[PDB]
RNA sequence: AUGGAAGUCGGAAUCCGCUAAGGACUGUGUAACAACUCACCUGCCGAAUGUACUAGCCCUGAAAAUGGAUGGCGCUCAAGC
């Protein structure tokens, strides 16, 4: 009757995420093909993106969920063309994302953020966007963050 | 630059008797008596307070002022030795050939003797004679452990060093051959 | 034995029980040892040692200056010449060496 | 039992792919881990593929 | 008893003090006043 | 071409990136592309090796 | 080294007349040559040397600076 | 002095703070004083204090300062002439040792109830008295050291074996497993990490943290608060008994 | 150094060559039939060389 | 390592083509909405311009890919402009004229197929026909003894000209990549080459401070053009053939006429 | 990007929150994690220190080959400077 939580990284719309799982979920009594197809069904929203999946295991069945991360949300909001990960490598995420979508991602990530305010959450998402390498409103995310801190850009409260 | 006056202090426990004459220090406690000649260092000993030994140097250089700290630590370790004692635990570990350690006490000399056999299968018997005042026992609580106790910290540590030095692996890769007798713990008897 | 057998031996059996303490103490004695080598070596070995120490001191100072300054081609060339190894490139009709040591016929 | 993490169809496909290397050699397919799952526990058509 | 660990394992070593052989020549208040005067002069 | 093949290969892949603690080489360079080509190549390699051994034994 | 138990041939501190004379001649020649490179030295030299100033640990540097400023004011008033 | 310990230069990003940190702390406290109705002084003595992050997250509408004690005392003002607000210098008598400021607009009864109900297990620091005797059983050493049953436990990592020997257990590496004595628990008694009633030292607390054994608890004790409207300081139960300066 | 630590394989003697996907029991079989010290672990590519 | 597509009227980026591991040293835009890129990661890529997705990845070269050329570059640079010196009245017929010029330049066996040639530092070239061959090269062009700097098709599509660092310009058949003749006479690395509109003549500008006009049918040095005091970096021949422009390290534009 | 790569095999960026402070990490470690450690911060303590240069005197800064030379004994708060 015990509950085990296993967190993993997976690519959406893929079956081979259970390749590493079957060494350890096998003693637990789970079916690797079943949990792989079930993970793919959960991550069918997030094609081509590395996402974090939580597995809740009780009485030898597993329930899957997708834990939202800032990097996955930003790369999904970038709206990149569909690509083959086997043939098209060394890609760069150099498109642009709007500041409204940045605030929406921050509202999504409020459940993880320890910041006091949505402005702090937005600045965290802007830093993650700067790491990813995209643009916000055609400018640098660092420049947008500096504008937010200096007061030119106003973030709505909650 | 010569410093006019420099002072150190050594507190003395209630059960310890310390006698200094001509820079020859004798410290007696519940566990026995230790003696050390400190005539190689110029120092004025005094009783600055009840239960405090004062050390002074007059018109000394920085090196002369610095030697008082060594004298302080030496006399303090003698006091600790006659009060609580010193105990070094050694562990002998082996891969294939079990190390056989035999401890005897020589009635003629009064010292302990440690005999080491079958070190990496060698047919020689290694013999180490302890310094006087050092007692050696084989521990029954743990496996393959010697215990060296005494009042003199220098004697106990040098005896442990002798046992560590005599079992040395030669002409082998020490990443592979891990055999030896090693000091595993240092502390007080009490 | 085969492949990384000493690493496997370290993983299965560890090392000698005093290895960490001996390594720490030797590293701690390195300062006294370096000064002793500077003051006690003789001859060509001492000279090579001193030149090597001079080189390491210079490189350390350069690295220190770079870490201090962490928080702060020349000639126009076309695109097909970019990222290549290009040379640095820096009346009286006099030669660069107008006078040399004269050579006698006996020499 | 596919506790290695790979599909048995993929294992059969790998064997079929490397069969041209097996000329002039003898081949024994060892089905491992019978303490977990037996060959009789398989569905009929995959048994037919292995035979 | 001792609560902290000594790095070299000689746990009987006492809690030593800093080696300042010129200790006690100048007080703290006088040095503060001299600090202010030297800062003004600089 | 052959007077510069060696320098060209070293410029493409330095010695430190090929083998060593900081090596980044993952896919090898192969003279074959398919499994059937590999089997045929192994057959010709074994035949040539035996031919060289017989020539050296004769010499 | 095994210097104490087996010392080597000693390095003599007794000078010879030939070496003393040669060293004296070489020192005189070096002095003259240094004078020659000094008289044809093309290196720039300042007209006024960089004066070190007053030490900080001098206790009366502040009143000496007061004296300097007062002397400047008096000289400006006189001129 | 030619003979000298050589100082190592740190080739890392973070530099020393200096006086700018002190001025920033002063300005932050002096600008957060007028915005809040109450200022509580709390103490966390001989505690790991990493749960103050969770306390800060839970009390998002408050402001917690956990800086230097003397700097916070000078920021509040220790004398009536230098105080920022009327009656703050009565509050500064509680600032000794490991203290923190809590500026809030909530009811003080709510704060007292929250910090009375706040309970969290914690690793003991050196100087605490051990509530129970802990003994690692002989044989194969497991990750928890015998707190959970071994069949639910996992064997301890082989990289901790030099560390455990340094902290004083005679453990050994038998075929890739850390064992106390023999693999079948022979020729060795269990290792007593601590005994009940014994004052723990840092070696024992380090062993307990390595074996994930929590022998202490985290508790924030409120000493007293100052209200901006009344301009007076109310003494609480911990502040009645704690020494003051 | 790598060549010095290579295993010695005679290409023209009696030899049993074990192949397959990872995590199927190749190292377990070789340990069970020989004296070779090849590691057996549940993760893929435990064995990265020829033993 | 990126190619950005810009909308000229607004100045914003529509697509970012990424995937190269080295600097994209040359980009071309064909008449079928394909973008061809060569890079320092030894690769030549064909991208879909409308979608921004990679279509082909050719990895045959052994060093830096310095330059790529298309069989239709001469008509794609000029669109509807030609020898008549008159422009059609409206945009639709102007686009039709440009498209029919491109298709006339790009027909191979009655089908529109753009040929691509890539010159590299591995002393060689590769000839690609992505429509009919895919990733299989038509030919490898061998013969330069040093790095190949510039490559260009002739306007009539029969010849390929190559400038190399071995002081030579070489001519190749544009259909099967077969070597024809060597143009010898420069004494320093030849940096650029440029065709005349009638495909009789190629002018090459080199590091030896000279331009040389070569008759490719005779295979000889037609004209020698000295006058630059330093290296010649940029060479162009006008589409109507009236002028040749050269520029380089001596900071002055030089124009050359018959 | 990698079979794997979670600060720590690599390439490029290197921002924000919470801050008292904590690098998109200084090293040890793992197959990868974990674990430890450093930078930085707080508490205990208690008053002067740290860095680099300059000047003296001392050591090293290259030596062969019979046994030898501050002229010799010898000299160490000098019988040296
Ligand atoms: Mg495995």
């Amino acid at each position: 009757n015990e509950i085990k939580i296993i967190h993993l990284r997976a690519t959406g719309g893929e079956v081979g995420a259970s390749s590493a799982l079957a060494p350890k979920i096998g003693p637990l009594g789970l079916s690797p093909k079943k949990v792989g197809e079930d993970i793919a069904k959960a991550t069918a929203d997030w094609k081509g993106l590395r996402v974090t999946v939580r597995l809740t295991i009780q009485n030898r069945q597993a329930q899957v969920s997708v834990v939202p991360t800032a990097s996955a949300l930003i790369i999904r909001a970038l709206k990149e063309p569909p690509r083959d990960r086997k043939k098209e490598k060394n890609i760069k995420h150099n498109k642009s994302v709007s500041l409204d979508e940045i605030i929406e991602i921050a509202r999504t990530m409020r459940f993880k953020s320890f910041s006091k305010d949505l402005k702090g959450g937005v600045k965290e998402i802007l830093g993650t966007a700067f790491s990813v390498g995209c643009q916000v409103d055609g400018k640098s995310p660092k420049a947008i963050s500096d504008a937010i801190e200096a007061g030119e850009i106003d973030i709505p409260d909650e | 630059m010569r410093y006019i006056h420099s002072e150190e202090t050594i507190p003395v426990p209630e059960n310890v008797k310390v006698s200094i004459k001509s820079r020859l220090v004798t410290v007696e406690g519940p566990r026995g008596k230790l003696q050390k000649d400190l005539s190689h260092i110029a120092v004025n000993f005094s009783v600055v307070k009840k239960g405090v030994i004062g050390l002074e140097i007059h018109h000394g250089s920085r090196k002369d002022v610095a030697a008082l700290r060594t004298v302080r630590t030496i006399i303090n370790n003698m006091i600790i030795g006659v009060t609580k004692g010193f105990k070094y635990k050694m562990r002998y570990v082996y891969a294939h050939f079990p190390i056989n350690v035999n401890v005897e006490k020589n009635a003629e000399t009064g010292c302990y003797e440690v005999e080491i056999r079958n070190f990496i299968g060698e047919k020689i018997v290694r013999k180490v004679v302890m310094a006087p005042g050092v007692e050696v026992e084989i521990s029954k609580a743990q496996k393959d452990e010697l215990i060296l106790s005494g009042n003199s910290l220098e004697a106990v540590s040098q005896s442990a060093a002798d046992i560590q030095q005599i079992c040395k692996v030669r002409n082998k890769d020490i990443r592979k051959f891990l055999d030896g007798i090693y000091v595993s713990e240092k502390g007080n008897i009490v | 034995p085969q492949n990384e057998y000493i690493e496997r031996h370290r993983k299965l059996h560890g090392r000698r029980l005093d290895a960490e303490e001996r390594a720490r103490k030797k590293a701690a004695r390195e300062g006294h040892k370096n000064s002793e080598n500077a003051q006690n070596l003789r001859g060509l070995r001492a000279k090579l040692y001193a030149k090597q120490r001079h080189a390491q001191k210079i490189q350390m100072r350069k690295a220190i200056k770079q870490h201090e300054e962490r928080n702060v081609p020349s000639d126009p060339i076309p695109s097909y010449l970019l990222d290549r190894a290009n040379p640095t490139t820096a009346a009286r009709f006099s030669v660069p060496i107008p006078k040399v040591r004269g050579i006698s016929e006996e020499e | 039992s596919e506790q290695c993490g790979f599909s048995l169809k993929a294992q059969i496909n790998l064997f079929k792919s490397i069969k041209p290397l097996f000329a002039n050699k003898m081949v024994f397919i060892v089905l491992n881990k019978m303490d977990i799952k037996k060959f009789e526990e398989l569905d009929p058509e995959m048994q037919q593929e292995i035979n | 008893k001792n609560l902290g660990m000594r790095k070299n394992g000689q746990v009987w070593l006492p809690a030593k003090k800093a080696f300042r052989p010129t200790k006690g020549l100048t007080s703290w208040e006088l040095r503060v006043k001299k600090r202010q005067e030297q800062a003004a002069m600089k | 071409l052959k007077k510069h093949q060696a320098k060209m290969t070293i410029e493409r892949e330095p010695f430190s990136e090929t083998f060593g603690p900081k090596a980044q080489r993952k896919r090898p360079k192969l003279s074959f592309n398919t499994v059937d080509e590999l089997a045929g190549y192994s057959e010709q390699s074994l035949d040539s090796y035996h031919a060289r051994l017989e020539e050296k034994k004769l010499l | 080294a095994g210097t104490i138990n087996k010392p080597k041939k000693p390095t003599s501190k007794r000078k010879t007349t030939r070496l003393r004379a040669k060293i004296s001649k070489r020192a005189a020649e070096k002095k003259r040559k240094e004078r020659k490179l000094a008289r044809k030295n093309p290196e720039w030299r300042s007209k006024l040397k960089k004066d070190p100033g007053i030490p900080n640990l001098f206790p009366y540097k502040e009143r000496l600076l007061q004296q300097i400023e007062e002397e400047r004011i008096r000289r400006k008033e006189e001129l | 002095p030619k003979s000298k310990r050589a100082r190592v230069y740190h080739l890392t990003q973070v530099n020393k703070k200096g006086r700018e940190a002190k001025e920033r702390l002063f300005s932050n406290i002096r600008e957060t004083i007028p915005k809040y109705q109450h200022c509580f002084v709390f103490s966390v003595d001989n505690m790991r204090n990493n749960y103050l992050k969770d306390v800060r997250h839970e009390l998002n509408d408050c402001r917690i300062f956990f800086g230097k004690t003397k700097l916070m005392a000078r920021a509040l003002g220790t004398t009536p002439e230098e105080e920022q607000a009327d009656g703050l210098h009565r509050l500064t008598r509680y600032l000794t040792g490991t203290v923190g400021l809590l500026f809030t607009n909530r009811d003080p009864a709510d704060i007292e109830s929250y910090f009375s109900n706040l309970s969290q297990v914690d690793f003991a620091r050196a100087g605490t008295v051990a509530p129970r005797t802990v003994t690692v059983p002989p044989g194969i050493v497991y990750s928890t050291g015998g707190e959970v049953p071994p069949e639910h436990d996992v064997p301890v990592s082989h990289t901790l074996e030099p560390e455990l020997r340094r902290l004083g257990m005679p453990v050994r590496m038998i075929k890739g497993k850390v064992c106390l004595g023999d693999e079948k628990g022979e020729a060795s008694e269990g290792y007593t990490i601590c005994k009940e009633g014994e004052v723990l030292d840092s070696r024992q607390t380090r062993l307990l943290k390595l074996f994930s054994i929590c022998l202490s608890e985290f508790k924030v004790s409120l000493l007293g608060y100052w209200s901006s409207a009344s301009g007076e300081v109310t003494e609480l139960e911990a502040g009645k008994t704690r020494p003051k300066r | 150094q790598h060549l010095a630590r290579l295993p010695d394989i005679n290409p023209t003697t009696r030899t049993l060559l074990v192949a397959g996907f990872p995590n199927v029991g190749k190292s377990s079989f070789v340990r069970s039939v020989t004296r070779a010290d090849t590691p057996v672990e549940p993760y893929a590519f435990t064995t990265k060389s020829l033993f | 390592c990126t190619v950005r597509i810009w909308l000229v009227n607004t100045g914003r980026t529509e697509h970012v083509l990424s995937g190269h591991k080295g600097s994209v040293s040359c980009v071309k835009w064909g008449g079928t909405d394909l973008i061809y890129t060569g890079s320092h990661d030894r690769s030549v890529r064909v991208w879909d311009a409308v979608k921004g997705t990679l279509v082909h990845n050719f990895t045959a070269h052994g060093h830096w890919v310095n330059h790529i050329a298309l069989s239709s570059d001469h008509v794609l640079r000029t669109a509807y402009h030609d020898h008549t010196k008159e422009v059609p009245g409206t945009e639709e017929e102007r686009r039709a004229k440009a498209k029919e010029r491109f298709e006339k330049a790009a027909k191979i066996k009655g089908k529109v197929a753009e040929r691509l040639v890539s010159a590299s530092d591995d002393f060689t070239m590769y000839l690609w026909d992505p429509t009919n061959n895919g990733s299989k090269p038509v030919a490898r062009l061998l013969g330069h003894q040093n790095k190949v700097n510039h490559v260009q098709f002739s306007p009539d599509g029969t010849l390929i000209a190559s400038a190399g660092w071995d002081n030579s310009t070489k001519l190749w058949n544009a259909r099967d990549g077969k070597f024809i003749k060597n143009l010898r006479g420069h004494v320093a690395p030849v940096y650029q080459c440029a065709w005349s509109a009638d495909s009789r003549l190629v002018v090459t500008g080199s590091k030896d401070c000279t331009l040389k006009v070569w008759n490719v049918r005779t295979g000889k040095l037609a004209m020698d053009l000295p006058g630059h005091e330093d290296e010649v970096y940029a060479v162009d021949w006008a589409a109507d053939g009236e002028l040749v422009a050269s520029g380089g390290k001596d900071k002055a534009v030089r124009t050359w006429r018959n």
